[PDB]
RNA sequence: CUUUAAAUCCUUUAACGAGGAUCCAUUGGAGGGCAAGUCUGGUGCCAGCAGCCGCGGUAAUUCCAGCUCCAAUAGCGUAUAUUAAAGUUGCUGCAGUUAAAAAGCUCGUAGUUGGAUCU
C-alpha cells in the first residue's frame, strides 16, 4: 500500500514523477528526443519543395494506389512523403514546387490505409488545393 | 417498423445491421 | 501602453454532446415559441441562468446569519424580483433554484410586446424592435433581448415618430401616393 | 418522510427485521413475517388477538432465524423462562 | 380477460389490494404482468434500451438469437427493467416488457437540501454494481437536472428522478451490465435505513390474512 | 448638423432607396460513433472515401454527381500545442495469483509510523 502518514508528501512527490516518467504520453512530450526528431519542428505546418510524385500501395485489406509527393523541408532539409487527398489533386502538382504541408491527424502516426505516411498536402504553389478542385482558383502560371 | 425487424434479422451481422438496430431502439 | 481596456465575456456557453435528439428538440421549441434567430440565444439565457444558480447555491451552503449570506442573498432577490422573474411573495434564496429558461425568455422586449397586443406575432414583434416602432418611456429601444424591468413595463408605446404611433406615413405610402 | 411543510411524503414505510433491525426491502423474498398466537392463562386455549414477528433473508440464510425467533418469543413471555 | 392463477392475483382482481404499495410492503414476489397493469397501466411507458444478436457455434453455422433490453416505468416513484432473448425481435421484446414490468421496484426519493416541495432527488449517495459496473447516484440541488451518461438517465428519468449526479466506473460499454448497476442502485433507494425511518415498525395484517375466507371461497 | 486639434466613425436628420424584395448565406455532413436518404445516374478492390470500425471486386445507405435532408450559422472546416474526458499518474482515488506488475531470502542506517495512563 501507499505511505498516508501526515510527513510523505516528500515521498508521494518523488514517487509521483519517477512514475510520471514511464507514462508514454508525458515522456514522448517532456523528454525532448520527439520534438528533435519531429520533421516539422513541433510545428503545425511546413513548407517544402516536391521531390518527385510517388504511388504507395494501400495495407492489405484494401486494394488501392494513395498519390503521395517526396518534399523536401525547407526549414531543416528534412524529406517527407505527403498525400494528396482528392482526386486528381496529383495534377495540379508539378515537379519542384512550393507546396504547403499539415500533419495528418493524428500526431505524427500513420492514418488509415496508407502505411508510413503522416502528412497531406494543403497548399500548392500557394493556392488551396480545396480552391484548385472546387475550381474556385485556376494554378498560376 | 417491422420492415426494419425483418431486414435486421435476415442479416444480423450485415453492411445493414448498425443502422437497423438503431432505427429499431 | 495604451488607455485601453480588455475585459470582455462570452455571454453563452456550447453544449457538450453536439448531437442529442432531447436537447435539440427542446432548443428548437424555445425558439418557435420566442421567435428567437438561434441557438446562440438560447445558450445565452441558459448561462445566465447557470451562473446564477450557481451564485445561489454557493450562497445556501453559507451559515443564514452570515451577513455576505444576507447581503447577496437579498441582492440577487431584489434583482430577480426586479425584472419580473421571482415573485415578491417567493423571496427565499431556495426558490432561485427553482426557476426555469421560460421565465427568463418571457421577460424579454420580443415577448412582452407580443403579449401587450402592439403585435400579431412574436416575429411580428421582432421585425417590430428593430424597425425602431417600439419605445420604453420616453426610449426608443431598438434590441429585441431588452429584459423589461418589471416598473417599465407599463410604459411599452408605439415610439411617436414612428407611423403607427406617430401618424407620419413611411416610405411606400408616400411613394403610393405620390402614384395619384 | 417529512418535508418542512409538515406532510409525509413517502410512498410507503417499510418494515424492518425484529432480530437485525435491517430494512426489509421490496424484493427480497427470503423474508418472513411469523404470527404466533398466545394463549389465555386459565383454559389454554387460543383467543383470537397474536405477536408477529418480521424476519429478513439474511438472517433466514445464516441459519440465525431460529434463534432469533427464539429470543423475540421469550421476550414477550411466549416462551417460558429457561 | 384475466383469469388469475396467483392467490395475489385473484386479490388484486377483486377489488381486495387496494395499492402496489401494500404488496411491497409484504415483498410478494409479483407473478403476473396483470397486476402492474391494473395498478399503473395508464401511466407505464416503456422503452427499448438495446437488441443485441447473440451466437451460438454449432456443427454448421451459428444459431443467433435476440436479446431485447427495456425499460419500463412511470416517471413518479416506479421504474423496472427486462431482458428477454428468443429467436425472434419481437417475441423478445414483448417478453423483455413483461419482465421489465414483472420487476417494477418502488424509488424512494429526497431532499437535497432544504425539505420545501415534493420529494426530488434520491435521499442518498447509493450504489450499484453489476459486472465490473459500478454505478453511484448523487444527490443534487433542485433544477439541476440529471447528470450521467443516457443509459443511466433514461432510467433514472423514468423512475421519477428529478435532479441526481452520477458517477460511473468500469465498463459502461456493456449496456447490459449498465442498466442492471443503475437499476440496482435504484433500488437500493428503499434499502438505506436513514435516521428517519428509525421509528419501531407497526406490523400490519398481511393480504393472505386479511382476506383468507375470500380466498378460501374463491 | 453633431463629433474632433483637424477630421473619420457612431448618434441626429433632408432627399432617393425592396417582390424572384436577384438587396439571391455559407461551411461541413447524410452506415455506426453522431442529427440527417439501403432515392437516382456514373465508376467497378479502379478512382477514391475513411480521425476509428470500415465502404468500393456490375443491384456502393460510404466514392463522383443531381435532388432531398441536418448541424452550427456571419460563420464554419483543417493541422498542431494544451485542458476536461483520464479513478489511463490515482492526495482525494488506480493497480501487482492467472490480464503489465511483490526484490531469491534475511539483517540493517536515514526516512515514515508508533500501545494504556496525569481533572
Ligand atoms: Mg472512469
Ligand atoms: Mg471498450
Ligand atoms: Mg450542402
Ligand atoms: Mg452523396
Ligand atoms: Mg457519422
Ligand atoms: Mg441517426
Ligand atoms: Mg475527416
Ligand atoms: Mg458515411
Ligand atoms: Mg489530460
Ligand atoms: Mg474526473
Ligand atoms: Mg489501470
Ligand atoms: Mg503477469
Ligand atoms: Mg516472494
Ligand atoms: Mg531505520
Ligand atoms: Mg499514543
Amino acid at each position: 500500500g501507499k505511505c498516508r502518514g501526515l510527513r510523505t508528501a516528500r515521498k508521494l512527490r518523488s514517487h509521483r514523477r519517477d512514475q510520471k516518467w514511464h507514462d508514454k504520453q508525458y515522456k514522448k512530450a517532456h523528454l525532448g528526443t520527439a520534438l528533435k526528431a519531429n520533421p516539422f519542428g513541433g510545428a503545425s505546418h511546413a513548407k517544402g519543395i516536391v521531390l518527385e510524385k510517388v504511388g504507395v500501395e494501400a495495407k492489405q485489406p484494401n486494394s488501392a494506389i494513395r498519390k503521395c509527393v517526396r518534399v523536401q523541408l525547407i526549414k531543416n532539409g528534412k524529406k517527407i512523403t505527403a498525400f494528396v487527398p482528392n482526386d486528381g489533386c496529383l495534377n495540379f502538382i508539378e515537379e519542384n514546387d512550393e507546396v504547403l504541408v499539415a500533419g495528418f491527424g493524428r500526431k505524427g502516426h500513420a492514418v488509415g490505409d496508407i502505411p508510413g505516411v503522416r502528412f497531406k498536402v494543403v497548399k500548392v504553389a500557394n493556392v488551396s488545393l480545396l480552391a484548385l478542385y472546387k475550381g474556385k482558383k485556376e494554378r498560376p502560371r | 417498423c417491422p420492415e426494419w425487424m425483418d431486414d435486421f434479422e435476415a442479416d444480423p451481422k450485415g453492411k445493414y445491421a448498425q443502422n437497423l438496430l438503431k432505427k429499431l431502439i | 501602453p495604451v488607455a485601453r481596456s480588455w475585459v470582455c465575456r462570452k455571454t453563452y456557453v456550447t453544449p457538450r454532446r453536439p448531437f442529442e435528439k432531447s436537447r435539440l428538440d427542446q432548443e428548437l421549441k424555445l425558439i418557435g415559441e420566442y421567435g428567437l434567430r438561434n441557438k446562440r440565444e438560447v445558450w445565452r439565457v441558459k448561462f445566465t441562468l447557470a451562473k446564477i444558480r450557481k451564485a445561489a447555491r454557493e450562497l445556501l451552503t453559507l451559515d443564514e446569519k452570515d451577513p455576505r449570506r444576507l447581503f447577496e442573498g437579498n441582492a440577487l432577490l431584489r434583482r430577480l424580483v426586479r425584472i419580473g422573474v421571482l415573485d415578491e411573495g417567493k423571496m427565499k434564496l431556495d426558490y432561485i433554484l427553482g426557476l426555469k429558461i421560460e421565465d427568463f425568455l418571457e421577460r424579454r422586449l420580443q415577448t412582452q410586446v407580443f403579449k401587450l397586443g402592439l403585435a400579431k406575432s412574436i416575429h411580428h414583434a421582432r421585425v417590430l424592435i428593430r424597425q425602431r416602432h417600439i419605445r420604453v418611456r420616453k426610449q426608443v429601444v431598438n434590441i429585441p433581448s431588452f429584459i423589461v424591468r418589471l416598473d417599465s413595463q407599463k410604459h411599452i408605446d408605439f415610439s411617436l415618430r414612428s407611423p403607427y404611433g406617430g401618424g407620419r406615413p413611411g416610405r411606400v405610402k408616400r411613394k403610393n401616393a405620390k402614384k395619384g | 418522510m417529512q418535508n418542512d411543510a409538515g406532510e409525509f411524503v413517502d410512498l410507503y414505510v417499510p418494515r424492518k427485521c425484529s432480530a437485525s433491525n435491517r430494512i426489509i426491502g421490496a424484493k427480497d423474498h427470503a423474508s418472513i413475517q411469523m404470527n404466533v398466537a398466545e394463549v389465555d392463562k386459565v383454559t389454554g386455549r387460543f383467543n383470537g388477538q397474536f405477536k408477529t414477528y418480521a424476519i429478513c433473508g439474511a438472517i433466514r440464510r445464516m441459519g440465525e432465524s431460529d434463534d432469533s425467533i427464539l429470543r423475540l418469543a421469550k421476550a414477550d413471555g411466549i416462551v417460558s423462562k429457561n | 380477460e384475466w383469469m388469475p392463477v396467483t392467490k395475489l392475483g385473484r386479490l388484486v382482481k377483486d377489488m381486495k389490494i387496494k395499492s402496489l404499495e401494500e404488496i411491497y410492503l409484504f415483498s410478494l414476489p409479483i407473478k403476473e404482468s396483470e397486476i402492474i397493469d391494473f395498478f399503473l397501466g395508464a401511466s407505464l411507458k416503456d422503452e427499448v434500451l438495446k437488441i443485441m444478436p447473440v451466437q451460438k457455434q454449432t456443427r454448421a453455422g451459428q444459431r443467433t438469437r435476440f436479446k431485447a433490453f427495456v425499460a419500463i416505468g412511470d416517471y413518479n416513484g416506479h421504474v423496472g427493467l427486462g431482458v428477454k432473448c428468443s429467436k425472434e425481435v419481437a417475441t423478445a421484446i414483448r417478453g423483455a416488457i413483461i419482465l421489465a414490468k414483472l420487476s417494477i421496484v418502488p424509488v424512494r426519493r429526497g431532499y437535497w437540501g432544504n425539505k420545501i416541495g415534493k420529494p426530488h432527488t434520491v435521499p442518498c449517495k447509493v450504489t450499484g454494481r453489476c459486472g465490473s459496473v459500478l454505478v453511484r447516484l448523487i444527490p443534487a440541488p433542485r433544477g439541476t437536472g440529471i447528470v450521467s451518461a443516457p443509459v443511466p438517465k433514461k432510467l433514472l428519468m423514468m423512475a421519477g428522478i428529478d435532479d441526481c449526479y452520477t458517477s460511473a466506473r468500469g465498463c459502461t460499454a456493456t449496456l447490459g451490465n449498465f442498466a442492471k448497476a443503475t437499476f440496482d442502485a435504484i433500488s437500493k433507494t428503499y434499502s438505506y435505513l436513514t435516521p428517519d425511518l428509525w421509528k419501531e415498525t407497526v406490523f400490519t395484517k398481511s393480504p393472505y390474512q386479511e382476506f383468507t375466507d375470500h380466498l378460501v371461497k374463491t
